[PDB]
């Protein structure tokens, strides 16, 4: 299964975030990141741990070992506001993790 | 499309048009996405062999299905409990879904 941290994640235009998952067994580097945005389908970023997939700007990056997949956005730009979401796809059935919310900290 | 609103333990059948590939390179997944936002998977088939596995939330209810002729992919849900109310989404599969459904709202009340 999964477990992201955080929920909510407040952060400045410009600004770096980090959102992380951790799963119960290992799980090999198979998980996936999905951004939603608001009103919106989900759609991929990067699968297998950190494999962009293509339309994806590298301001996204994916790392982690073991239990514990990070997704970084280095330069926070005003499109990716919404919710972020990890998956794996060790084990079926895929579990996705319940999802942090970024937040665009404005004036 | 299928959706709508239906009384609880009721039945619906939910279905998917896949279109731009070659359907049977690609499992295709049932997500839903209930209304406080969480995700939950639903189902996996495999349409070429016609294989499908389940969480305990919907096993024995849901049957996922489908035709690789008429590139169709099909949920049948049954005995539809409160919960099963959220947004339904198919998805092509291959170490992920990076298409493709728009949604397809199923209310139980």
């Amino acid at each position: 299964l999964m477990t992201q941290i955080p929920p909510s994640l407040s952060a400045s235009l410009g600004d770096k975030v980090t959102i992380t998952c951790q799963a119960s067994q290992n799980i090999n580097k198979y998980i996936a990141w999905y951004q939603q945005k608001p009103g919106k389908v989900p759609g991929l970023l990067i699968h297998y741990t950190s494999t962009l997939v293509s339309g994806i700007p590298s301001r996204f990056s994916g790392s982690g070992s073991g239990r514990d997949y990070s997704f970084s956005i280095s330069n926070v730009e005003s499109e990716d506001i919404a919710s972020y979401y990890c998956l794996q796809y060790d084990s079926s059935p895929r579990t996705f993790g319940g999802g942090t919310k970024l937040e665009l900290k404005r004036a | 499309s299928g959706a709508e609103l239906a009384k609880p333990g009721s039945s619906v059948k939910i279905s998917c048009k896949a279109s731009g590939y070659t359907f049977t390179n690609y499992y295709i997944s049932w997500i839903k996405q209930t209304t406080g936002q969480g995700l939950e998977y639903v189902g996996y088939i495999s349409t070429g062999s016609g294989g499908t596995n389940y969480n305990e939330k919907f096993k024995g209810k849901a049957t996922l299905t489908v035709d690789k002729s008429s590139s169709t992919t099909f949920m049948q849900l049954s005995s539809l409990t409160p919960d099963d109310s959220a947004v339904y989404y198919c998805a092509r599969g291959d170490w992920n879904f990076d298409f493709w459904g728009p949604g397809t709202m199923v209310t139980v009340s």
